């Protein structure tokens, strides 16, 4: 047994959701009142979606949930077939639940649903809303068709601040009398950009390496150029010394042409010494390059391009 | 020892007989218990053929059902649980109050193998409807397995099959593309086997067609009984019958346009 | 009969040069029963699936083929084969040995977000029983609810240390001889993938191999693997920056025709040979990478051989007014 | 209990906000139909429904085309017989279905018997452009049933223009269904509130129905989120709730379009309140409509952020040309499913930085993206004047037919005697000129 | 002279037999001795592995002087042996390493000779291996009466759980339109033997199997009339199918449930 942090420590009520505070309440009132309206969650990798829509169908059916929810992922059938069978026969089934409470169907991974299926469901959740209700869970509520978003209610989820990262970073430090450092979770929060899960996720596996939580520890597994080096070529005064960073410290250290880039942007981004107008131009000016690693093109010299595009700006 | 309707199956096979004479062309149907016994009606896909069940008290080894209760139930599944059943089995329905499920217990008289299955019930909002006893133009009756065999043969060369009563004599016809169909019978009674006999009491001529595909379906009743009733009259859906020891199964089918 | 490639693949975990940090942790992992689920990811010929082959081998050892599940680009891994065939092989016991499941997905970021998404739903709701192994090239391919999952161990382009190591070793079962800048040459042409050390290796054990006992040179190397050397390229830049551009043009033009060279390969190393000299002014520098940098960018989407090619002699020289 | 969509739902034609005009159309037809049918079917009245066996109703999400259908049908009596994509439409189970009730009449029709036609069937052949996979010729039978059959057939779908609807072209009377007029939907949504026990500021409810780009269904559920959100709303709360309700769950991708043109954020102090890393994060609260709305709205701005000396113009040219290069980076993300990486720069190009060059006092007021609408004109014109070429090509590529087609317009439109004349000296018939008359408008 | 001759006392086992690999099993070498006929495979799942051996008991004559492996496609081999009337008798022969097998039938009043030619199937793999030989729990019932039992309850779910309780054959299935349950003891029909159920217990067991396998199994009830079933928690499920002079076993793994 190897339980993972993400999965232990996984809210198991609305409550523990250091979600979007506005939103979250939002639900915590649906689920002691009981219309809940079909609804679209969508939003980036881990803020909480799948927990949130989980944690408001038991506030909701209580000792129903196992007969009242049926949850169907990317890893289940969802095909024309289920849809017309399964989800159909489920809606239409029996289930004596209080005044408000709803039959609720997950289907999480919504975005992964053929049009087909997506197009065969329409009609079943708009004939039997009066007994059950759906919740649909994405990245990309792009790829939901119309006719069922039209049927529902979006509730777009926003990337979690450093602050809340923060917070459920130290509920699970005290729960676990993990060894850290200040440092090495300014660490974990610079390199999870708003994902619960990965920051979790790089929590243990430091842990589980080097016991103590210091940015030195948390940049080994991470792997990627170490943020204060990268910085202290995007600043160094001459485009001759910052050209050495990147070919001492970075490309002969063997760090991918991506690897490189990525952090540039991340460390740019967060470079308060700089001024917004600045740092925005080198984005620009990083991002091109980045696009141009990803066109092919990832060779050492238009790194070394894109150091010299920084200077010209920095120096005008 | 907890449950508010508990009826159980003289013969297994019956309710299963019961269920696959009709499990074909409706999928949802409502069954209402009470006191006297079971009755639930249901209409079609295509809203052609309406069906009415009505199984009596008296085709259960014992039958309790103390208050009035719906069972909402998908044909399909039911049909999947009753095929599960063997021979010597005693099948008991057993609903609690305000059920999600039911209970079918298989049990045997042997009591060292016991089969019980739970199945969801479903939520139907069932369009009742108001069947009333009329007095049709022609009222037949005749072995079930013949109007299968005739019923299936005509089929072979029309989409539609007329039923002509005209002069105490039953004609059915069948003008396909290929060619035509006709079968003619005439009503006899034969005291050496009474089944076989062909009845007929005609009060004015009937001349209906039907849809073949729902005659086709209708003929699957003939497992419950060994005759089947047909009443028919210019105005009013057909109505096809078969006996059971404690009840029937009847088809209404809505004819063609003239 | 395999081809070096193929013929010198790490047998064991003790054969992989270069990635000693993954395979210690990885055995530690093993050893006390805590092994994660893991992401390798590297560039080509960096020992990625050598390794889990390995580390598989000395996990089950023979009981490896009922014990282990491998799947790659190469199978047919869409959503279906996911809940189904993965799904089960994760979800069942084994029928040999008492122990968790292996399951190896090489190139995953071969699969597509649908699969991938699904492969997660899978690997989430079975990780308390079976181990996941996922590869790649690159992790940016690669879903991030799938990242999320795993430990993740880069393997980097094998160092100069490890790759003269194996050339050491092929040398000896081969009746080989490399000379001294010879082997360094065939280093810093490949760029940190052993693959093409031992493609070319042999593309020389059978093109100078005449008294069975002839010696490597560094031309042999560059020849082979078609790519400029010092002299040549370091001459070419010469032509361009002192010479007229009616001279330099015609230097370029032959140096590159008769010796099979691409402006992509000149100005890469130009790029570095000029990397060492001490301009005059920054703009200098910058206008230089900057121009150098949009030419090779233009040329890998194929634009006019002839232009592109003036254009680096032009940059080359506009740029040194200072 | 019940979702207000339902409670709410139309029980009269008389309750069917707009369309009114395609209605009207559709319960006519629906009404000389019997005698069409006395007629063969070859008298096209003088509203032409009397050549076609059924219509084919069309249009985007939400706006009453199942209402309609359903309710023109009981209106006139008729008895309904639905199907759509939850069910199996494959040609076989059409042909052993359906296809035995075009001829039949309603077993109900009967003990529910002054009704006219209690005893007669209008097929709702419901979803038809969602026949997939699941329906092989499906399309295909159904269309050939709109030929075949003797009972009231209605056909519903979203895009009537689109190739696996084609077997439907000449088959039917299309009537098209647009998106309702705000009025309509805001006299309903006030009519709602008013029984939902609330008020609402008709600016309020007048963007909701521009975000909600006419789907009436939407604004009615997205209008039952506040009395659902709050336990308890009173004479106060009203006017304040729909700030929380408004910048949150209705209208947040206006609060987006509002703080990313703030100059607020922009200057000195704020710039490190709201930090780079909070600006670039704003996007990733929808980067579906963020774009969107910056692009729309990033000229209509009373700057505070410009460098000294440097005139509103020049700085939105440069935002102007970010808004292009953030495309660039849009359209590569949109080619490969793997790509996601690259939503950051797009996050600076498409909208932060082009904000920040103009960011400051709201000049007008936040508008939804007309992007979206636009693009709806755009291509259901295109495969308009694609058809129309797919039938003079016997006469350039579809390109170089509308940037010719002009003198067509002369001898095809130039007053409306010589009538048939022109028309039919063109090899043209009567969709054939409705059809060049749409485009043509 | 043939290294290998093989003669079935009748061509209607070798039959019977290969009934049971064919559907789970994709291709089978099968390695012959002096003592009779072994081999074995596995799922490209890994979930089941098929141990057939054929004693030489139920051959009219058996001569393998020196062992061979005969690798042959269950497909191939399957079509081969159903040319065999029920008047013939089957015969393998194989040469001095086989480049296929030959299947000799023949009658015993009229010269009929059919001899099948059949190309042999390598696939560089002979892994035999086989470990438990101690079960918790050992019970056996009549193949046909299992075959039912499974499929029954295949009908809800796509796992079955076969519960070992005090003595109580326990089978159970959860699913989407309701459950089933089918519970059977150990009981002797001193006029029927054959039908008799007899469970020997030892330490309660309780594991769940994917019904696409254990169907898959009820097929080698064609082997015999009668099925053997060895439990043992966290331990792949024994099934076997006894036969005068060897059998046919399958070893299902369980699922990890917690
Ligand atoms: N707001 C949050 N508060 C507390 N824990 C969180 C939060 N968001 C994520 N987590 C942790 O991250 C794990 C996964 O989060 P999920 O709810 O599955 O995220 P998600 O947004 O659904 O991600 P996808 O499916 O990749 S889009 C949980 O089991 C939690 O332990
Ligand atoms: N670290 C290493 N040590 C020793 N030999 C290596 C190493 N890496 C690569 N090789 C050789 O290169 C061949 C390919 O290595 P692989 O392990 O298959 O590489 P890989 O990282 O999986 O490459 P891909 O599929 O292109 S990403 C092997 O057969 C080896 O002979
Ligand atoms: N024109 C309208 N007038 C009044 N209420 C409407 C109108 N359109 C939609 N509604 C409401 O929206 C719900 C659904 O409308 P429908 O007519 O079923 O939509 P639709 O046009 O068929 O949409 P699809 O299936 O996505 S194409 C109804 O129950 C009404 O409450
Ligand atoms: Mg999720
Ligand atoms: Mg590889
Ligand atoms: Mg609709």
């Amino acid at each position: 047994l190897q339980l993972p942090w993400v999965e232990k420590y996984r809210p198991q009520v609305l409550s523990d959701i250091v979600g979007n505070k506005e939103t979250i309440d939002r639900l915590q009132q649906i689920a002691k009142d009981g219309n809940m309206p079909h609804m679209i969650i969508s939003g980036m990798p881990g803020i909480g979606k799948t927990t949130s829509v989980h944690c408001l169908a038991h506030e909701l059916l209580g000792r129903s949930y196992a007969d009242g929810v049926l949850e169907l992922n990317a890893s289940d059938d969802r095909g024309i077939d289920v849809v017309r069978n399964q989800i159909k026969h489920f809606a239409q089934k029996k289930l004596h639940l209080p005044p408000g409470k709803h039959k609720i169907v997950i289907l999480d991974e919504a975005d992964s649903m053929t049009a087909g299926a997506q197009q065969a469901l329409r009609r079943t959740m708009e004939l039997y809303s009066n007994s059950t209700r759906f919740a649909f869970a994405c990245n990309q509520s792009n790829k939901i068709i119309e006719p069922l978003q039209s049927q529902c209610a979006i509730l777009r989820y926003s990337k979690l601040s450093d602050e809340d990262v923060l917070k459920r970073l130290l509920q699970i430090i005290k729960l676990e009398d993990v060894k850290y450092t200040n440092d090495g979770l300014e660490a974990i929060i610079f390199t999870a950009e708003g994902d619960m899960r990965q920051a979790i996720n790089n929590l243990q596996s430091t842990v589980a390496g080097h016991g103590l939580v210091n940015a030195d520890n948390v940049f080994k597994i991470v792997d990627s150029p170490h943020p204060l080096i990268v910085k202290k070529m995007l600043l160094a005064s001459n485009l001759e010394d910052s050209i050495q960073i990147l070919r001492t410290d970075l490309w002969k250290k063997g760090y991918s042409s991506i690897d490189i880039v990525t952090t540039s942007f991340r460390v740019t981004k967060n470079l308060a010494q700089v001024k917004e107008s600045v740092r925005l131009e080198m984005i620009k000016e990083i991002g091109l390059t980045h696009m141009r690693i990803l066109e092919g093109v990832g060779t050492y010299l238009q790194l070394a391009s894109m150091l010299a595009k920084i200077h010209k700006l920095n120096n005008k | 020892m907890a449950s508010m309707l508990e009826a159980k199956f003289e013969e297994a096979s019956l309710f299963k007989r019961i269920i696959d004479g009709f499990k074909d062309c409706v999928q949802l149907v409502n069954f209402q218990c009470k006191e006297d016994g079971i009755i639930a009606q249901a209409v079609d896909d295509s809203r052609v053929l309406l069906v009415s069940l009505e199984i009596g008290v008296e085709a259960f080894q014992e039958y309790r059902c103390d208050h009035p209760v719906t069972l909402g139930m998908d044909l399909t599944s039911l049909s999947k649980i009753l095929r599960c059943g063997n021979n010597t089995d005693t099948l008991t329905l057993i609903a609690d109050n305000t059920p999600d499920s039911i209970i079918l217990l298989f049990e045997d008289t042997k009591k060292d193998r016991i089969a019980e299955y739970s199945l969801k019930l479903m939520d139907i909002d069932a369009d009742f409807l108001k069947i009333e006893e009329l007095q049709y133009d022609s009222t037949l009756s005749l072995p079930s397995s013949e109007f299968s065999k005739i019923v299936r043969d005509l089929s072979q060369l029309s989409d539609s099959i007329n039923i002509m009563i005209t002069k105490e004599t039953i004609k059915f016809v069948a003008d396909g593309d290929i060619g035509s169909g006709s079968v003619i019978i005439k009503p006899f009674v034969d005291m050496e086997h009474p089944e076989t006999s062909i009845k007929l009491e005609m009060d004015q001529p009937v001349d209906l067609t039907f849809g073949a595909k729902y005659l086709l379906d209708i003929i699957k009743g003939s497992s419950l009984s060994d005759r089947v009733g047909i009443r028919l009259s210019s105005e009013a859906p057909a109505l096809f019958q078969f006996d059971l020891k404690s009840g029937f199964l009847q088809f209404f089918l809505a004819p063609k346009f003239n | 009969n395999l081809p070096w490639v193929e013929k010198y693949r790490p047998e064991t975990l003790d054969e992989v040069y270069g990635q000693n940090e993954v395979i210690t942790t990885v055995r530690k992992f093993v050893d006390e029963g805590k092994l994660p689920h893991l992401l390798f990811y590297g560039p080509p010929g960096t020992g990625k699936t050598s390794t889990i082959v390995a580390l598989a081998r000395e996990i089950y050892g023979k009981n490896y083929s009922n014990m282990v599940l491998e799947l790659n680009a190469s199978d047919d891994r869409g959503i279906d084969v996911v809940r189904n065939q993965i799904k089960d092989f994760a979800s069942t016991r084994q029928i040999f040995s008492k122990g968790f499941k292996l399951i190896i997905l090489d190139e995953a970021d071969a699969m597509t977000n649908a699969a991938q998404n699904a492969l997660r739903r899978v690997i989430e709701r079975y990780t308390k029983n079976t181990r996941f192994c996922v590869l790649a090239n690159y992790a940016h391919k690669l879903t991030p609810a799938l990242l999320s999952q795993c430990t993740r161990f880069r393997f980097q382009p094998l160092p100069q240390e490890a790759i003269e190591r194996r050339i050491a070793n092929v040398l000896v079962h081969e009746k080989l001889k490399l000379s001294p800048n010879a082997e360094k040459a065939l280093i810093e042409l490949s760029n940190g993938d052993m693959r093409r050390v031992l493609n070319v290796l042999q593309s020389c054990k059978a093109t100078l191999d005449n008294p069975d006992e002839d010696e490597i040179s560094d031309d042999v190397i560059y020849e082979c693997c078609g790519a400029p050397r010092p002299s040549d390229l370091k001459a070419v830049l010469k032509s361009i920056l002192e010479d007229d551009w009616g001279t330099a043009h015609y230097t370029l033009n032959k140096v590159r025709s008769a010796k099979g060279l691409a402006l992509i390969d000149l100005i890469e190393g130009i790029v570095k040979i000029l990397e060492d000299y001490e301009l005059q002014n920054e703009e200098t520098r910058v206008h230089l990478l900057t121009k150098l940098a949009d030419i090779e960018y233009s040329i890998s989407k194929g634009g006019n051989d002839q232009i592109q090619g003036s254009a680096v002699i032009g940059a080359i020289k506009a740029s040194f007014e200072n | 209990d019940k979702l207000w969509t339902v409670k709410y739902a139309p029980t009269n034609l008389q309750q069917v906000c707009g369309n009114k005009g395609s209605v009207m159309k559709l319960k006519n037809w629906l009404a000389n139909w019997e005698n069409s049918k006395k007629n063969s079917f070859k008298h096209a009245g003088k509203d032409g429904s009397g050549v076609f066996r059924a219509a084919m109703l069309y249009g985007p999400p939400g706006i009453g085309k199942t209402t309609a259908a359903h309710l023109v049908a009981q209106e006139l009596g008729y008895d309904i017989l639905e199907q759509n994509a939850s069910d199996v439409r494959s040609k076989t189970l059409l042909n052993a279905g359906v296809k035995n009730a075009l001829d039949n009449m309603s077993v109900v029709g009967y003990f529910k018997h002054q009704n006219l036609n209690g005893k007669h069937f209008v097929i709702i052949m419901d979803e038809v452009d969602g026949m997939s996979g699941g329906d092989r010729g499906g399309v295909g039978q159904l269309a050939q049933f709109c030929r075949k059959t003797s009972t009231p057939l209605i056909l519903i779908c979203n895009e009537r223009n689109l190739p696996k609807m084609r077997p439907f072209d000449r088959v039917c009377l299309d009537i098209q269904f647009r998106r309702p007029d705000a009025n309509s939907i805001k006299s309903r949504l006030m009519t709602i509130a008013i029984r939902e026990k609330f008020k609402l500021d008709p600016n309020v409810i007048d963007r909701l129905i521009q975000t909600t780009r006419g789907d009436i269904r939407q604004v009615i559920n997205l209008l039952s989120t506040i009395s659902t959100t709050t336990k308890t709303i009173n004479h106060e709360n009203i006017n304040e709730i729909s700030k929380a309700w408004e910048k949150n769950i209705a209208l947040k991708p206006f609060d987006i379009a509002h703080k990313m043109l703030d100059g607020q954020i922009y200057s000195d102090i704020g710039s490190r309140n709201f930090t780079l890393n909070d600006k670039i994060a704003l996007y990733f609260d929808d980067f579906d409509f963020t774009p969107l709305m910056i692009q729309e709205n990033y000229l209509s701005t009373r700057p505070s952020v410009l460098k000294p000396g440097q005139s509103h113009l020049e700085a939105v040219a440069e935002a102007a040309n970010c808004i292009s290069l953030g495309d660039i980076v849009e359209k590569k993300i949109r080619s490969s499913e793997q790509l996601w990486s690259l939503l950051p720069l797009h996050a600076v190009l498409s909208s932060v930085y082009p904000a920040s060059k103009v960011a400051g006092h709201m000049a007008g007021r936040i508008n939804f993206t007309a992007w979206l609408g636009q693009n709806s004109k755009s291509a259901k014109y295109y495969r308009l004047l694609q058809e129309i070429h797919y039938h003079t090509r016997l006469g350039x590529x579809x390109x170089x037919x509308x940037x010719x087609x002009x003198x067509x317009x002369x001898x095809x439109x130039x007053x409306x005697x010589x009538x048939x004349x022109x028309x039919x000296x063109x090899x043209x018939x009567x969709x054939x000129x409705x059809x060049x008359x749409x485009x043509x408008x």
